[PDB]
């Protein structure tokens, strides 16, 4: 199980969809899984 | 002559659409399908 | 639009269909490089066989030196694609080109089609200008260039194309055009004896093929070889306006117009192949012919404004399906981003609460091993001291401390430690595979 | 024989490095603090100053605490273990290594850095082969064991054998020494020995607190360690016991002061004292025996604790990770049914673009060619020309081409609440006694 | 009997040894005030 398999990714083209907050959202959740992952280790 | 007029334009727009195609097989194209646009996209099929 | 007899279907394909012929032989072009089809290139050193050799490879086919045209559209369209990728993996043309309009973005195309993307690279101030629009002022910088001493014609084309923004330059050499065979392009003298097909496009009698059926060379349509006729226009094109004479009575000219079999006739033809329907002198009947033709014109010139709307509200449609899919991809991650965010929420929860268990367990262990060690230092000091009073062999000193090491004998003997007290445990506890089957199943896609 | 002495690494380390809490120099004239913390080879006195507030958080000058020292002291010994285990050189050895062993290899690098002990290649490899005779030989040859030969005899003997002796043994020696200053106690420096066994230098002390252990007692209780004659004659020896008064006297006081009280002779109570005080020795080293397995039990108790807590949090994140794979792995099948539908729908509307170009070409063909044909002065041309032209004209203001379609929107569909309330409750910690 | 002046003896010395500068008039009362060993311990280590 490594990250890839949690990761979610933004093309260009929907990075300029998204607002302040969904890209704050979106950086909460990455951050917090790969501390996670981290502590894991995978 | 009320639809047979329509039967005759939807003929040429395939024609010009597809010139080397018959009479004949664009106008069964015509017969089995509804709309012009239905007609053109069983041709490119073909 | 601007149609004075202006009309142009602006794209970068018929751009470039008419700034490069169609050949389907190979052929060497002004810089003597073997080129075939439309403006492809096939070897730049001069090779007898390279060119053929590369015809094969690029068609996959057994190609001496022809090609049939769909192989011909087949390597052009796969030409034009790249021409395009070229623009916007460079990093000097593809800021240029997103700032430009379609009709400006087709001039910058056919550039980099003609020269490659290297080539027009190297048009920096050019460049530059066009971004900054300053249109007037880029079309004489690129006047300036080999390329247009090279082939003025096709660069006044493009350079118009970015100056103006209009597609005029191309809407006039299509008109010029008429006037050259839809084959090879002469100019369509009557010693080419030029025909006219009944779609309208004409050609030279030596570039048709095959009463009989021909198949026009411009646009495939087929047409019976007895209805192609004369182009008129061009065969008076080397003399001024003739006199045609009969197909059957040959010393007679034709001064009619018989309206009923909408042709020109003689006298001759008129009052016997003709007799009881009806007729015109030529100059009486050519009146009204224009007015008729010139209002079936207008009523086109109405149908193609209306197709042209009709058309722009298709592209936006496509780019509007487009966003619809952009939206749902970014909603559909945005809702399992939020999902994830509710799971590390209750995660930490979990832990919490497992850790509240812990503190309290080991705030009890620590405190114990803390007593435990320091009543274990303090017993072996007394025991490291006892022994090293008894190994002297000086009993006046041991006599004279044998109190203070017999109270802390006796004080250590009484030192009370409470026993390692047991501790429960705990385990995570869910259900892999109901979440499995919510997840799996989450949504839809309406 | 009475060896005893609580083997980690930090009773190692406080027998080789003594207290410091004012800056000081050490043998390479480095400025030095706390125990034996490092604060620069800077010459500058300053420059120590300002690591020293840089690493309290304070201004000071020069001067720690023991708290503080304590803190300095903790961190430079995770420093020591972290620095062997980023090592590419140490770790493998380290890992090799028994829990004793260990605390040597860490002993020599809080001493010396981790570049300085990689720098001992081959003892090192002797470590990890477990030849240690022959890595007590060589590592008894260096820089290191001529420049402080007792620590480094004792590290290496600790690397000989599997056991603190080494430690134990310094132990024993050091209470022949002050407890602050670690000097001999010799006479000269006045050793006084407190009621907590404990014995310092006279200089380094009616009440007074132990340098060592904290303690108070009254300073009447204090006497003079006598272990490294009469204190009312100057020139008598001590050979009575004075059981009358529970102390030893001399010939003139007890014929004197203590005028027939009561006494027994020196070898009297030398025998009697020393077989009550080896069999008080026993017991304790029996109490002492016990108290040793019941803390290796807390510790498994405190071990096992900890592992639960690391067992659950495992559990939690890797539960949450795997939920979050299939809702990825669901994440992908519904774009794709999305770009299913967008296909279809570009399809449909390339092919109308298609058929509206195609369309458009032939209007602005025939357009251009019947306009053409009407600028030309030809009128002979042109009345031959008009059945073609006309019946072109005609052909194309017949031709059908179908509108656009309203082709309707599509959305992506999901219950927010529901899954915010799931993921509320999602898991369980169980526990059981 | 007198069992319990021993036993707080016993428990006193221990929390002498443990808080070595703490008055035994502070370490009695949370003696008294507490059930077990380990209970005056946790008392004492509130200071
Ligand atoms: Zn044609
Ligand atoms: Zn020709
Ligand atoms: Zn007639
Ligand atoms: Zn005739
Ligand atoms: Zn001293
Ligand atoms: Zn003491
Ligand atoms: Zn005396
Ligand atoms: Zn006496």
């Amino acid at each position: 199980l490594q990250f890839r398999d949690v990761a979610i990714e933004f093309s260009l083209e929907e990075w300029h969809c998204l607002d302040t907050a969904q890209r704050n959202l979106y950086r909460n959740v990455m951050l917090e899984n790969y501390s996670n992952l981290v502590f894991l280790g995978i | 002559s009320e639809l047979e007029d329509l039967k005759d334009a939807k003929l040429q727009t395939l024609k010009e659409l597809f010139p080397q195609r018959s009479d004949n097989d664009l106008l069964k194209l015509i017969e089995s399908t509804s709309t012009m646009d239905g007609a053109i996209a069983a041709a490119l099929l073909m | 639009s601007s149609s004075e007899n202006l009309y142009f279907q602006g794209n970068i394909f018929e751009m470039l269909r008419i700034d490069e012929r169609l050949r389907l032989k190979i052929y060497k072009d002004t810089e003597g490089y073997y080129t075939i089809g439309i403006g492809h290139l096939l070897t730049k050193s001069p090779s007898l066989n390279a060119a053929k050799s590369e015809l094969d490879k690029a068609i996959g086919r057994n190609c001496n030196g022809v090609i049939t045209k769909d192989e011909a559209e087949k390597l052009f369209n796969q030409d034009v694609d790249a021409a395009v990728r070229g623009i916007l993996r460079n990093a000097k043309l593809k800021p240029v080109y997103d700032s430009l309009d379609a009709v400006r973005r087709c001039a910058l195309i056919n550039m980099v089609f003609q020269m490659g993307e290297t080539g027009v690279a190297g048009f920096t101030n050019s460049l530059r200008m066009l971004q900054q629009k300053r249109w007037d002022e880029a079309a004489v910088n690129l006047a300036k260039s080999i390329w247009y001493n090279q082939t003025p014609n096709r660069a006044k084309r493009v350079i118009t194309t970015f100056r103006t923004g209009t597609w005029d330059a191309y809407a006039a050499e299509a008109l010029e055009l008429l006037e050259h065979c839809g084959v090879c392009r002469e100019r369509l003298r009557p010693e080419r004896e030029p025909r006219l097909l009944p779609c309208l496009h004409s050609a030279c009698s030596a570039c048709l093929g095959p009463g009989t059926v021909v198949d026009c060379p411009v646009c495939k349509q087929q047409c019976f070889s007895k209805d192609i006729v004369e182009n008129y226009f061009m065969r008076d094109s080397g003399s001024g306006e003739r006199t045609v004479y009969c197909n059957v009575h040959k010393h007679e000219p034709l001064v009619l117009f018989c309206e009923s079999c909408d042709t020109l006739t003689c006298r001759d033809c008129q009052l016997n192949a003709h007799k009881d329907h009806q007729y015109q002198f030529l100059e009486d009947a050519v009146r009204n012919q224009r007015k008729l033709l010139a209002s079936l014109v207008k009523r086109l010139g109405d149908k193609h404004a209306t197709l042209q709307k009709s058309t722009k509200e298709v592209r936006s449609s496509i780019r509007q399906v487009s966003d619809v899919q952009k939206r749902v991809q970014v909603d559909v991650k945005m809702a399992i981003l939020q999902i994830m965010k509710e799971l590390n929420k209750r995660g930490r929860v979990l832990v919490n609460d497992a850790q509240k268990v812990t503190e309290g367990q080991q705030e009890r262990l620590e405190r114990q091993h803390w007593t435990m060690t320091k009543i274990q230092k303090h017993q072996e000091h007394i025991l490291r001291f006892a022994s090293w009073a008894l190994e002297s062999d000086n009993n006046t000193a041991l006599l004279l401390s044998k109190k203070l090491i017999y109270f802390q004998l006796h004080r250590a003997l009484k030192m009370i430690v409470d026993p390692v007290e047991p501790h429960g445990e705990m385990k995570f506890q869910w259900d892999l595979n109901a979440w499995t089957k919510s997840a799996e199943a989450f949504g839809k896609i309406v």
